[PDB]
This record gives C-alpha cells, structure tokens and sequence, in this order.
C-alpha cells in the first residue's frame, strides 16, 4: 500500500508499447527527403509525372 | 497505330506523356505509360501557302 515503485515489471511493459505506438505514429511528420509531409499538397502543387 | 497529323511548329514539346499544352489537353492528349515513337519533320515547302 504505501511503497511505490514495486511494479516496475508491468509498468515498464506498459511504458514500451505506449512509446512505441506513439513513435510510429509520430513518424508520419517526417519529410523522408520529399517536398512536403501531406500527400494533399504535393498532389495540388504538381502535376502527376 | 500509326496516328498522323500537322502541328504549329512551337508546341511539338507538347507531344509526350505527362504534358500540358493548348492541344495536349483539347486536341490530343496521350497516356502517361505510353509506349512508342513520335515522328516530327518540317513542312514549310507543302503545308505552307503564301
């Protein structure tokens, strides 16, 4: 009841899968050397080809 | 397929997948996989009339 901090196991467990999620779905933003980050744009900016 | 026609002399760049142009988009317009060749030659002595 009163100590913390003695199941650090499952919180740990916890921790990585809540990271891991929110990365992968943080790499969305990056540009992977293209113009933009949003198909949106790059597609009413230019033409197909 | 053999497709012939006469064309004004400046827009023969307008003849190539992925292109916009007068023609290229209200005249003719070809697929951007397009596969094949394009013949383009003068005819100022025929296709001209003084």
């Amino acid at each position: 009841s009163s100590t913390a901090s003695a199941l650090g196991k499952l919180q740990d467990v916890v921790n990585q899968n809540a990271q891991a999620l929110n990365t992968l779905v943080k790499q969305l933003s990056s540009n992977f050397g293209a113009i933009s980050s949003v198909l949106n744009d790059i597609l009413s900016r230019l033409d197909p080809p | 397929y053999a497709d012939s026609f006469v064309i004004r002399g400046d827009e023969v760049r307008q003849i190539a997948p992925g292109q916009t142009g007068t023609i290229a988009d209200y005249n003719y317009k070809l697929p951007d996989d397009f596969t094949g060749c394009v013949i383009a030659w003068n005819s100022n002595n025929l296709d001209s009339k003084v």
